[PDB]
């Protein structure tokens, strides 16, 4: 059966930026419901299970441009320890509810660390293979909580 | 959109 609105999509997938792999595994995902990047959902519409394709998706499709205001200057002192601040290296504060919010260091100076909170791949054109593994109808309760269960990486 | 698969960050 074909991919489309409020179906549950297993895909496999590898996906290269720049011509070096970054990511490769399979996920289930419930379709229309933005549970997916949408140049990689208009990818998919209407393809049938077995296809295998693929596909380059601009930034703007997928993880959208980098933001410079994602970008903050914060205190060597918020970072714990005297932990790895280096350039590249990933944390996560917290915000008054405790929510997690992760960041790359991008450079440190003095008393204050230059930080990233945009998405990794934000700014990057995306070129997956796909492969449709399987397509089915979501459950009462799947589209009631507006995911697959379970959603996510299989591996 | 930085919490959408197949790549998570988080936010
Ligand atoms: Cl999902
Ligand atoms: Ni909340
Ligand atoms: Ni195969």
């Amino acid at each position: 059966m074909k991919v489309g609105q409020d179906k549950v999509v297993t895909i496999r997938y590898t996906l290269q930026v720049e011509g070096e792999v970054l990511d490769q595994g399979e996920l289930s995902y419930l379709h229309g419901h933005r549970n997916l990047i949408p140049g990689l959902e208009e990818a998919l519409e209407g393809r049938e299970e077995g296809e295998a394709f693929q596909a380059h998706v601009p930034a703007e499709k997928a993880y959208g441009p980098h933001d410079p205001e994602g970008v903050q200057v914060v205190p060597l002192s918020a970072f714990p320890e005297d932990a790895e601040v280096v350039p590249g290296a990933q944390f996560y504060a917290q915000d008054m509810e405790g929510n997690p919010m992760p960041l790359t260091v991008v450079a440190v100076e003095g008393e204050e660390v230059t930080v990233d909170f945009n998405h990794p791949l934000a700014g990057k054109d995306l070129d997956f293979q796909v492969e449709v593994v399987k397509v089915r109808e979501a459950t009462p309760e799947e589209l009631l909580h507006g995911h697959a269960h379970p959603s996510g990486h299989h591996h | 959109n930085a919490k959408m698969l197949p790549f998570a960050f988080g936010a």
